[PDB]
């Protein structure tokens, strides 16, 4: 019978190889996670659908801001193969008061704080 | 456009041609050297911000 | 031809209703069974 | 000159009375009268029980799951009886004697009215169960070819094989598991649910790791 | 297509997030700039909302941090303060 | 449809097919032949 799948713990522990593969730091982690749905949620179960639902993954390739806690963990790992997971970094600070309004989110994860339309 | 180009304005579709060609041998001499020095002239994209 | 008959009975829906840390008032049935468990 | 070597000596083997393979029985002394359901799973995956050699140096090992009836018990012991040295060699059994019922229902039968009576009786059999176990003063290759003989009349796949054959098979699959190139792995995929791949698999094909499928097993799956 | 692009680090869809999406279409002729395009606002508002949520969430993560650590530091100064009562006399002489 | 054990191969489904594909046993290969060089 289909049921629901527990995936092991052994799964979500990185190694050195895997800290050397992606640019991630077991010290200080990232705070955000930028999801992406990337795979529909016809032919899945139900309870895949109503996570995707949760999460605010309705819209595909439409990047959306989480946080990195466990319990958004877990409902990310019901549904890991439907969606891609990246860090947000910030290269400069958090986005301020003055400059919320002209920002961009910068694909390759870098949320911009300034974003003109000049060439450097 | 492309194919307007390539029907009216043939001198400019040869000109276009001849530059993707440059960027293809370009792209060659890269995978082959791997920049060092110059990394191609028609490569160097322009960043925006 | 099946000389098999009877076993026709319906479940007895017994169990355990009020599970661990359940607030219960006094006379509630905790678990109906048979057998005890 | 071509340089010699000396000769496996057999100073420390001893065979036991009645060499030869016992009688096995079609039905059971005493008959099943209860019908019991077509349990498929006792085909399936791999065997837990009668893999490893006891006594014997040669055996009959199977590569894939069947049901193993009075016919093909009488087909190996004849065969056997008749084409092993009783004085050098010893042939024993592995697997119990038919037990499991088969019942089919009357012909040109509608389907219904009740289940069948039971026909005749089955001995299941896993992959990697040993079925015939042979020992003595005796070298491999005379008994690998006649005990190769009756495994290609068997049910399933089956191979005669000896304690360094199967040991030789069991490191080369070891080895092949460690030095396999490809990053991509049943195991890993199916373990982690990998793009939701148990839509598809089946909840044995963990343990499987897809070298199993229904009663066939797949030596070169990895 | 452009997969170069995300290379680059430019939307593999060049219709979006660079100046050829951005950027006025066009002015008056005599210089003075046209009304902002709506699809420009709407970008610009959903941009407005993404960053808010942000920095929502990261402020709401630094204020959990804040209180776990508030609470264990509350916690061991009251038991700290609770092993400190001792007055024995039963076996001092 | 077919029982979980059948006696014709029993063809899988297409996603498994290529599970299956996907996850083959590939040999190492040297840089150079061992035979090639002394
Ligand atoms: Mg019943
Ligand atoms: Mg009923
Ligand atoms: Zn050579």
């Amino acid at each position: 019978k289909f049921t629901r799948s527990r995936i092991p713990e052994k799964v979500f522990q990185a190694s050195p190889e895997d800290h050397e593969k992606y640019g991630g730091d077991p010290q200080n982690p990232h705070k955000l996670h930028i999801v992406t749905r990337i795979k529909s949620t016809r032919r899945r179960p139900y309870w895949e659908k109503d996570i995707i639902k949760m999460l605010g993954l309705e819209k595909a390739h439409t990047p959306q801001v989480h946080k990195n806690i466990p319990s958004v963990n877990a409902k990310l790992k019901v549904v890991k193969h439907l969606i891609r997971i990246k860090p947000l970094k910030l290269p400069q600070g958090l986005p301020a008061e003055e400059n919320m309004s002209n920002t961009c989110l910068k694909s390759t994860g870098e949320l911009v704080v300034q974003w003109h339309l000049k060439p450097v | 456009v492309l194919a307007d180009l390539a029907i009216y304005e043939p001198k400019t579709f040869k000109s276009l041609a001849a530059l993707a060609s440059r960027r293809r041998h370009e792209g060659f001499a890269a995978a082959l050297g791997d920049g060092k020095e110059p990394e191609g002239i028609f490569s160097r994209v322009v960043q925006y911000h | 031809s099946s000389k098999n008959l009877g076993g026709k009975s319906s479940g007895r829906r017994q169990g355990i209703k009020k599970m661990e840390g359940h607030y219960v008032h006094a006379g509630n049935i905790i678990a109906t069974q048979r057998h005890f468990r | 000159v071509k340089t010699l070597l000396p000769v496996p000596s057999f100073e420390d083997v001893s065979i036991p009375e009645k060499p030869k393979l016992r009688f096995i029985e079609r039905a059971p002394l005493v008959p099943k009268v209860r019908r019991e359901p077509k349990n498929l799973s006792d085909i399936r995956g791999p065997s837990t029980e009668a893999t490893e050699f006891t006594e014997g140096n040669f055996a009959i090992l199977a590569l894939g799951g069947g049901y193993l009836h009075w016919g093909h018990f009488e087909m190996m012991r004849l065969t056997i009886n008749r084409s092993m040295d009783p004085k050098n060699m010893f042939a024993i059994w592995r697997v119990p004697a038919p037990f499991k019922p088969i019942t089919r229902k009357s012909v040109g039968h509608r389907m219904g009215g009740g289940k069948g009576a039971i026909d005749h009786y089955v001995t299941p059999v896993k992959a990697g169960r040993l079925v015939v176990e042979m020992g003595g003063r005796c070298e491999f290759e005379e008994v690998q070819g006649f005990l190769d003989q009756v495994a290609h009349k068997l049910p399933f796949a089956a191979k005669a094989v000896s304690r360094g054959t199967l040991e030789k098979m069991r490191k080369d699959q070891e080895e092949r598991e460690r030095n396999n190139q490809n990053p991509w792995t049943f195991e890993r995929i199916a373990t982690a649910n990998m793009l939701g791949i148990r839509k598809v698999l089946s909840p044995y094909d963990l343990t499987h790791k897809g070298k199993y499928w229904g009663k066939f097993y797949m030596p070169k799956r990895v | 297509g452009g997969q170069w692009r995300l290379q680059q680090g430019l939307a593999a869809n060049p219709s979006g997030y660079g100046p050829l999406t951005e950027l006025p279409d066009w002015s008056y002729a005599d210089g003075r700039p046209a009304p902002p395009m709506k699809g420009q606002l709407r970008r610009k508002a959903e941009r407005e909302t993404f960053a808010r949520r942000v920095v929502l969430l990261s402020q709401e993560m630094d204020a959990g941090l804040q209180a776990w650590q508030l609470r264990q530091q509350k916690l061991q100064e009251e038991q700290r303060k609770q092993e400190n009562a001792l007055k024995p006399k039963g076996a001092s002489l | 449809g077919s029982k979980a054990v059948t006696r014709h191969r029993r063809v899988m489904h297409f996603q498994r097919q290529k599970l299956m594909a996907v996850t083959e046993y590939i040999p190492p290969k040297p840089a150079i032949h061992p035979s090639c060089l002394p």
